[PDB]
């Protein structure tokens, strides 16, 4: 099967989780193959590990693979940063994206 | 049995979760117990670029997991998207209508 680099969206807390005192960022990793990805965060330009959690990748119709990490963090901890990124690793390519508060 | 029902968060399209002409959008479906949870798109009439993820599991033993759906940005703001979430265990149901930012 031919290979395919993830399509990479990035998702801010929403303002209903925000008001309901939370914050979660969830990035959405799509269409890829092999089934292999590494996701890393970062706040600004610092790596992050407290509170990643990351789906094993999962075989979707088109035959290839899906995959969601999220990023569970306080809202002041969201609101005190300059951004938040989601870096994903796949087959020699990474792929960032970035959003701010 | 001890269950917990899900609360259901938009993934809001945005410019920021679209790409050339395709926006991506989603809900997120936090802190539930047990599994499963079955997510849908305007009660079974989207299906085409749906994708939801498995759920992971968090050292507090609650599940999340997501939804998502790529459609045309032309699209937004004239056609509805809900996600209708469903926890049998709970006997509860969700549906969040998904709005753009």
């Amino acid at each position: 099967q031919p290979k395919a680099a993830p399509s990479v969206t990035l998702f801010p807390p929403s303002s209903e989780e925000l008001q309901a005192n939370d914050a979660t960022l969830v990035c959405f990793i799509s269409d890829f193959y092999p089934g292999a990805v590494t996701v890393a965060w970062k706040a600004d330009s610092s790596p992050v590990k407290a509170g990643v959690e990351t789906t094993t990748p999962s075989k979707q119709s088109n035959n290839k693979y899906a995959a969601s990490s999220y990023l569970s963090l306080t809202p002041e901890q969201w609101k005190s940063h300059r951004s938040y990124s989601c870096q994903v690793t796949h087959e020699g390519s990474t792929v960032e994206k970035t959003v701010a508060p | 049995a001890s269950t917990k029902g899900p609360s259901v968060f938009p993934l809001a399209p945005s410019s920021k979760s679209t790409s050339g002409g395709t926006a991506a959008l989603g809900c997120l479906v936090k802190k539930y117990f047990p599994e499963p949870v079955t997510v849908s798109w305007n009660s079974g009439a989207l299906t085409s670029g749906v994708h939801t993820t498995p759920a992971v599991l968090q050292s507090s033993g609650l599940y999340s997991l997501s939804s998502f759906v790529t459609v045309p940005s032309s699209s937004l703001g004239t056609q509805t998207y809900i996600c209708n979430v469903n926890h049998k265990p709970s006997n509860t149901k969700v549906d969040k209508k998904v709005e753009p930012k």
